[PDB]
C-alpha cells in the first residue's frame, strides 16, 4: 500500500491487499466483493488507456495552435469540421467503429472470463502470441519495454491514466462554459489570473456582485 | 346445530373451557407430559357458535374448530 | 470431428459433441434435450438444401441476366405468360398453385414417414444415384461442406430480401454499387436500415 | 442529554427532520428557479 | 407538427390566454400606489408570470387547439425533435432518487437484522447508521446490477406461504 | 436422544402454522415421548401472540 488518500486516521477495509495505485481510496465501498474488484480493475485500464491517448490530441496538437504553426480546428469542431470535407467518408463511420472494435472487445471480454484461454487453431497461426501474461496486461502487443524486474512501473501509467481522465473531464466542463478550448483558457488565466475563474462561470451564486 | 372438532394437536391447557360461556366441552383422559388433558365435545345442543373458545385456544393451529351450521333457539341466543 | 469455435474459448456445451458442423454455437442453450435436436438438425438440413436452391436460382437469373428474383412471379399480375430462358411456359397462375400443392404434398408426406432418425436427415439410395456416399472418410467431409455452404446460402437469402426491402436495387446492382464507392454506398446510408 | 439523544429517534425526529427538510429544499428550489415544467433540453 | 399539434409560439390562443392573465392582474394591479406592499407583491407576480410564457417557448414544447402546453411522452417522439426533457430524463431521474431511497432503505434493514431485538431499531432509528448510509448510495446502479450477479438479494426460497 | 440438540435452531413444515419455512431455536425436544416432542420457540409474535409451539419430528428439518 502506498500512501493514503487521508493522511490521517481513515482506515481502508478490503484495500490492504497489493493492486496497482492503490492509496486505499474507496468510500463507497464499491469493490468490496474480489469478483467485482477484479471487473473494475480492468475498468480502470480500459478507461485511463483510452482517455490519454485522447487528451494527448487535445493538448499536444493544440499547443502548436496557439503558437501559430499550424491551423488546426478545436476539439469542441472538429467532428463538425470532418464531413463538410471534400474527401469525407461520411457516418458510416460509427457503425464500421462498433464492428471493428465489437470484435476485438469480444476477446478481450472472453479473455478476461476465461483468462489467457485462446484455442490452439482458432486464429490463424497468430493464436500462440495472443495470450496474455496477465488480465488487461497482455504480452505479444507491447514489443520492447518489458522484460525487467520492475515491472511496477505500472504505478506511473495508473497516475497518468487518472490524470489524463481528470484531464478530459475538465477539458469538457470547461469548453462548455468558458466557451474556449483549454490551452486558450489556460493563456488568458496566466494572462490574468484573477478574473477567468471557475467562480465567475459555472456556480449560479456569486453572479448576483452587486456591490 | 355447530359441528365442534377437536384435533390431535392439543396440550391440555384447561383455559378453552375456563373461557367458554356455555359449559359445552369436557376434558377427560389424555396422556400429555404435565397436565395430560384433552378437550371434547359430548354435546352441542346448547352451542351458540360464539367462538369464544377458539380465541382462547394457544394450539397452532387452533385445535377446535366450529363448523358452522344451522341456528335454533339455543343457536340464535333467543330469550324469547 | 469439431470443426471450430464460434469464440475462441468459449466454454464448450456438451449437447454439440457428437454432431456434424460442431462450432459450440447454441448460446441461448436450446436443443439441450435429446429429442429436441433431432428436429433441429432435420431443420437444419433441410433450410439449407432449400436456401442453397434458391441462393442458386437468384444468382443465376441475374447472372445470366433473365431479370430480377423479386420480379420472377410478378408477371401474374400483369397477365404476361412466364418464362424460362424466354421459352414461354403457356401454364396459368391456378394451375401452377394447384400441381405445386399436389406434388409438395406427395413427396413431403413421403419424407416425412421414414422414420429412420439417420435416413431422416441423410437419405440413400435413389438420392445419390452416383454413389459419392459409399466412402466413409469423404461422406463426413461433404456433410460439413453442404452445411457449411448451406449456412452460407441460408445468410446470403436473407440478405437478399433484407437488401431489396431497403434499396429497391436487385443484387448485382447494389453489388456494382458498393464496389464503386465503397464508403459512401452502404447500409447505414440508407436511411432505413439503422434509424 | 444521552436519554435525549435517545428520544431524538422517534417520530419528533426524521419524519420531521425529515420531510422538514425535504419541504424546505423543494420550496427553495421552486423559488430560486420559478416555475419549472420541462427540462433545459 | 406531431399529432396535429403547433409549437406554442404561433398559437393565437397562448397569446390570448398570456393577454387575459395580465388584464386580469392590472384590473386589480391599479387599486394600490406604486409605494405600498401589495403593489410590489403584484409587480413581482407579473414578472414571473411573464417569465413563465417567455422561458417555455424555448427548444420547443407542442400546444394544441387549446394554446396550453401538452406534453410529449413517448421516447422517439422526444427523439428525432427536441423533446427529450419533457418526460424522458425526469422519468430517469426519478428512477435514480428511488432506487437511492430503496437501496438505503434495503440495506439498513438489512444491517439490523443481526442485533437484538431489531424490532426497537424500527422505531428509535440508528440515526448516525441512517446518515452513514444515505451518503453512500449515489452510486447504487453498480451496486445493484453486481449485488445481483452476486445473488445476495435473492432469498432460496425459505419464506412462509399458504397455497 | 430423540429430537436436535437443545439450543440447535430449525425449521417448520406443518402446512397449516403461522411459522413455515423459517428457523426458530427448540425449547426442549419431549423426551418423556409423544407425537408432538420438538417444542420450537419463535421470537415474532403471531396472528395470536403467541411465542412457542410444539411440533412431530416428522415436520422439522435442518437448517439453512
Ligand atoms: C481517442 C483519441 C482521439 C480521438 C477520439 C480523436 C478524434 C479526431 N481527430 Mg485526433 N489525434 C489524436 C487523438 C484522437 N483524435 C492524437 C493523440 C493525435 C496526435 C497525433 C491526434 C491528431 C489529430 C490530427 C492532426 C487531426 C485529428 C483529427 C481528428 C478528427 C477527425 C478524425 C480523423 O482524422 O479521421 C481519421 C484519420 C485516419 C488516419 C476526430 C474527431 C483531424 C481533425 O479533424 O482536425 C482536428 C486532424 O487533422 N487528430
Ligand atoms: C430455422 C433454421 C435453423 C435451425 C432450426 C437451426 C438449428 C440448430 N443449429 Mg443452426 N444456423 C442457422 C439456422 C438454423 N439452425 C443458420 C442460417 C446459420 C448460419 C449463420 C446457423 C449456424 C449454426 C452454427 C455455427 C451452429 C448451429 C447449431 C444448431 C443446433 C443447435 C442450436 C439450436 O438447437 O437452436 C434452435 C434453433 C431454432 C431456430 C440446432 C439443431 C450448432 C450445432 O448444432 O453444431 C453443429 C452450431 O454450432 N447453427
Ligand atoms: C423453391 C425454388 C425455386 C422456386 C420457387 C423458383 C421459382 C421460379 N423460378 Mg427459379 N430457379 C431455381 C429455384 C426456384 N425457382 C434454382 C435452384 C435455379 C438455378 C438454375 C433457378 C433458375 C431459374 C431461371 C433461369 C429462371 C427461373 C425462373 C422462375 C420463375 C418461373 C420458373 C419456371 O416455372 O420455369 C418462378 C417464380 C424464371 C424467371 O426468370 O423468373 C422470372 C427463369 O428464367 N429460375
Ligand atoms: C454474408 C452475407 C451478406 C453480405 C455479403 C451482404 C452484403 C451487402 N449488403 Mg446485406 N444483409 C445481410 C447479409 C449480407 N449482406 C443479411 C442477413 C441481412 C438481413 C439483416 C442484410 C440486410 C441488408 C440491408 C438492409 C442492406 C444490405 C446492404 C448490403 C450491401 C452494402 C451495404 C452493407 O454492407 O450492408 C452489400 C453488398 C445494403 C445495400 O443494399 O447496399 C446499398 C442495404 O441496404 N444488407
Ligand atoms: C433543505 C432546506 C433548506 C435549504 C437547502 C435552504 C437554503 C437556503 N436558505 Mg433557507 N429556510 C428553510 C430551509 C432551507 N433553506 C426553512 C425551513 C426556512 C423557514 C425558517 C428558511 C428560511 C430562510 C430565510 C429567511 C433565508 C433563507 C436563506 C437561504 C439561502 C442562504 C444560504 C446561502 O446563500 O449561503 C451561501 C451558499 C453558498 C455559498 C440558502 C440557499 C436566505 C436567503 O434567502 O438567501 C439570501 C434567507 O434570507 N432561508
Ligand atoms: C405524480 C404526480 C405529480 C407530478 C409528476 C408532478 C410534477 C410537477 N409538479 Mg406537481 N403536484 C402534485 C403532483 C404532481 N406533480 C399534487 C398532487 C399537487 C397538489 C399539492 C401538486 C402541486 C404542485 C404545485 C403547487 C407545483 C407543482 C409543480 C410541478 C412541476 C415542478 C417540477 C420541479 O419542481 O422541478 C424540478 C424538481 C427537482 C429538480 C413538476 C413537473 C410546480 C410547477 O407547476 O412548476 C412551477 C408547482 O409550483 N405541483
Ligand atoms: C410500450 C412502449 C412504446 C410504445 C408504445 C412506442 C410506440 C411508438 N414508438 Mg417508440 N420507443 C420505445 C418504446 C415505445 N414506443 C423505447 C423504450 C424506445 C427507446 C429505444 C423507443 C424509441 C423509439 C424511436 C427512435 C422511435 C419510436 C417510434 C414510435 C412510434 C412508431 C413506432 C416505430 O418505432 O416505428 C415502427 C416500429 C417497428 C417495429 C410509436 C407510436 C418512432 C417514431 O418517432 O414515430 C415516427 C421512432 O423513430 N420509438
Ligand atoms: C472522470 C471519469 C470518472 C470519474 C469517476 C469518479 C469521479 C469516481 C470516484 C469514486 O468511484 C471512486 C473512485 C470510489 C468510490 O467509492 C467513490 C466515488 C467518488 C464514486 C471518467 C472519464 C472518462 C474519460 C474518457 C472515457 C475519455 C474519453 C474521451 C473521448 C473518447 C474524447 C473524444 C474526443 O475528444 C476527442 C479526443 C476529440 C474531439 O474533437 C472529439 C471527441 C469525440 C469529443
Ligand atoms: C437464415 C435463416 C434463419 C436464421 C436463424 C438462426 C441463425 C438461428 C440461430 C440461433 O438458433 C441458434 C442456431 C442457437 C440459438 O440459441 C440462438 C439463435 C440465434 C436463435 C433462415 C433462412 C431461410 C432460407 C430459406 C428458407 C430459403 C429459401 C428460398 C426460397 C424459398 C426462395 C424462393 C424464390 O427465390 C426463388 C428460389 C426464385 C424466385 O424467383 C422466387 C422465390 C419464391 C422468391
Ligand atoms: C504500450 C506500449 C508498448 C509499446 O511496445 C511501446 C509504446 C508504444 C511506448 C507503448 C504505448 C505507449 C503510449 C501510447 C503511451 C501514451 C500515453 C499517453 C497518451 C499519456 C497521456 C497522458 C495525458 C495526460 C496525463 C494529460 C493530463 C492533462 C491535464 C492534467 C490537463 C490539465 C488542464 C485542464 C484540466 C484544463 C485546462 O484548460 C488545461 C490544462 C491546465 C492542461
Ligand atoms: N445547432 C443545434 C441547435 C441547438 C443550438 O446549438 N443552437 C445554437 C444557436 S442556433 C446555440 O444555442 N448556441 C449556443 C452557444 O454557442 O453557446 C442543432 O443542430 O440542432
Ligand atoms: S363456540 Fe362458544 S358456546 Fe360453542 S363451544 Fe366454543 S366457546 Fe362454547
Ligand atoms: S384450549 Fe385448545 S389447546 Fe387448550 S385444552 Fe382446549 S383444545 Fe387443547
Ligand atoms: C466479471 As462480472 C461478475 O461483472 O461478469
Ligand atoms: C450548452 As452548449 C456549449 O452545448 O450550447
Ligand atoms: C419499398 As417497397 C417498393 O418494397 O414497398
Amino acid at each position: 500500500d502506498r500512501p493514503l488518500w487521508y493522511p490521517g486516521a481513515t482506515p481502508p477495509a478490503h484495500l490492504d491487499g497489493s493492486m496497482l495505485g492503490d492509496y486505499g481510496f474507496d468510500p463507497l465501498r464499491l469493490g468490496t466483493n474480489p469478483d467485482r474488484m477484479k471487473w473494475f480493475r480492468e475498468a480502470e485500464l480500459t478507461n485511463g488507456r483510452w482517455a490519454m491517448a485522447a487528451v494527448v490530441g487535445i493538448l499536444f496538437t493544440d499547443v502548436f495552435t496557439s503558437i501559430g504553426l499550424v491551423g488546426l480546428p478545436k476539439w469542441w469542431e472538429a467532428g463538425a469540421q470532418t464531413y463538410p470535407i471534400d474527401n469525407q467518408t461520411l457516418r458510416t463511420l460509427a457503425i464500421i467503429e462498433f464492428l471493428l472494435f465489437g470484435w476485438v472487445e469480444t476477446k478481450r471480454l472472453y479473455d478476461l472470463r476465461n483468462p489467457g484461454s485462446q484455442g490452439d487453431g482458432s486464429f490463424l497461426g497468430i493464436t500462440d502470441g495472443l495470450k496474455g501474461t496477465e488480465n488487461g496486461y497482455p504480452g505479444g502487443i507491447f514489443d520492447p519495454l518489458g522484460y525487467s524486474k520492475t515491472s511496477p512501473e505500472k504505478l506511473d501509467e495508473l497516475q497518468n491514466g487518472r490524470l489524463a481522465m481528470l484531464a478530459f473531464l475538465g477539458f469538457a466542463s470547461t469548453a462548455a462554459v468558458n466557451g474556449q478550448g483549454p490551452i486558450e483558457s489556460l493563456q488568458t488565466h496566466l494572462a490574468d489570473p484573477f478574473h477567468v475563474t471557475f467562480a465567475t462561470n459555472g456556480v449560479s451564486i456569486p453572479h448576483f456582485t452587486e456591490f | 346445530a355447530h359441528v365442534v372438532k377437536i384435533y390431535d394437536t392439543c396440550i391440555g391447557c384447561t383455559q378453552c373451557v375456563r373461557a367458554c360461556p356455555l359449559d359445552v366441552l369436557e376434558m377427560v383422559p389424555w396422556d400429555g407430559c404435565k397436565a395430560a388433558q384433552m378437550a371434547s365435545s359430548p354435546r352441542t345442543e346448547d352451542c351458540v357458535g360464539c367462538k369464544r373458545c377458539e380465541t382462547a385456544c394457544p394450539t397452532d393451529f387452533l385445535s377446535v374448530r366450529v363448523y358452522l351450521g344451522n341456528e335454533s333457539t339455543r343457536s340464535l341466543g333467543l330469550a324469547y | 470431428q469439431r470443426a471450430g469455435n464460434f469464440a475462441p474459448g468459449s466454454e464448450p456445451k456438451e449437447y454439440l459433441n457428437d454432431l456434424p458442423g460442431n462450432f459450440n454455437f447454441d448460446p441461448l442453450e436450446l436443443g439441450k434435450e435429446k429429442g429436441t435436436l433431432q428436429r433441429y438438425r432435420e431443420a437444419e438440413l433441410i433450410h439449407c438444401r432449400w436456401a442453397m436452391l434458391g441462393a442458386a436460382g437468384c444468382l443465376a437469373v441475374e447472372v445470366l441476366g433473365l431479370g430480377n428474383w423479386y420480379d420472377a412471379p410478378l408477371w401474374a399480375v400483369t397477365g404476361d405468360k412466364p418464362t424460362w430462358f424466354g421459352i414461354e411456359v403457356p401454364f396459368d397462375i391456378a394451375t401452377i398453385l394447384g400441381v405445386e400443392v399436389v406434388a409438395m404434398a406427395v413427396a413431403e408426406g413421403l419424407r416425412n414417414d421414414n422414420q429412420d432418425m439417420e435416413k431422416r436427415l441423410y437419405p440413400g439410395g435413389a438420392f445419390d444415384p452416383l454413389g459419392f456416399s459409399k466412402d466413409p472418410k469423404s461422406f463426413e467431409d461433404k456433410k460439413l461442406k453442404e452445411l457449411k455452404n448451406g449456412r452460407l446460402a441460408m445468410v446470403a437469402c436473407l440478405g437478399f430480401a433484407g437488401q431489396h426491402a431497403a434499396t429497391g436495387k436487385p443484387i448485382l446492382a447494389a453489388l456494382g454499387d458498393h464496389l464503386s464507392s465503397p464508403f459512401f454506398n452502404n447500409f447505414a446510408t440508407n436511411g432505413v436500415s439503422v434509424p | 442529554m444521552k436519554d435525549f439523544t435517545t428520544y431524538l429517534s422517534t417520530a419528533p425526529v426524521v419524519g420531521l427532520g425529515w420531510a422538514i427538510f425535504t419541504s424546505g429544499l423543494l420550496i427553495e428550489i421552486n423559488r430560486f428557479f420559478p416555475d419549472p415544467l420541462v427540462f433545459s433540453f | 407538427d406531431i399529432a396535429g399539434l403547433t409549437p406554442c409560439s404561433e398559437s393565437k390562443a397562448y397569446n390570448k390566454l398570456e393577454r387575459k392573465e395580465l388584464k386580469v392582474l392590472d384590473k386589480r394591479l391599479k387599486q394600490y400606489e406604486p409605494g405600498s406592499a401589495p403593489y410590489l407583491a403584484l409587480q413581482a407576480t407579473k414578472e414571473r408570470t411573464e417569465n413563465r410564457f417567455k422561458t417555455y417557448a424555448k427548444q420547443g414544447l407542442l400546444c394544441g387547439n387549446d394554446g396550453l402546453p401538452h406534453l410529449i411522452s413517448d421516447p422517439g417522439l422526444a427523439l428525432r425533435f427536441n423533446h427529450a426533457g419533457e418526460v424522458f430524463i425526469p422519468t430517469f431521474g426519478f428512477l435514480y432518487v428511488a432506487g437511492y431511497i430503496g437501496h438505503v432503505g434495503r440495506q439498513y434493514i438489512i444491517l439490523s437484522k443481526e442485533d437484538a431485538k431489531p424490532t426497537d431499531k424500527e422505531i428509535i432509528l440508528d440515526v448516525p447508521l441512517a446518515l452513514k448510509l444515505a451518503f453512500q448510495g449515489w452510486a447504487w446502479p453498480l451496486a445493484s446490477i453486481q449485488e445481483l450477479r452476486n445473488g445476495s438479494l435473492l432469498e432460496k426460497d425459505e419464506n412462509i406461504t399458504v397455497s | 436422544e430423540i429430537g436436535p440438540k437443545r439450543g440447535s435452531l430449525v425449521k417448520v413444515l406443518r402446512p397449516e402454522s403461522y411459522w413455515y419455512n423459517q428457523v426458530g431455536k427448540v425449547v426442549s425436544v419431549d423426551q418423556s415421548g409423544i407425537r408432538y416432542p420438538v417444542v420450537v420457540r419463535f421470537e415474532n409474535q403471531n396472528y395470536a401472540g403467541v411465542s412457542t409451539n410444539n411440533y412431530a419430528l416428522d415436520e422439522i428439518e435442518e437448517v439453512k
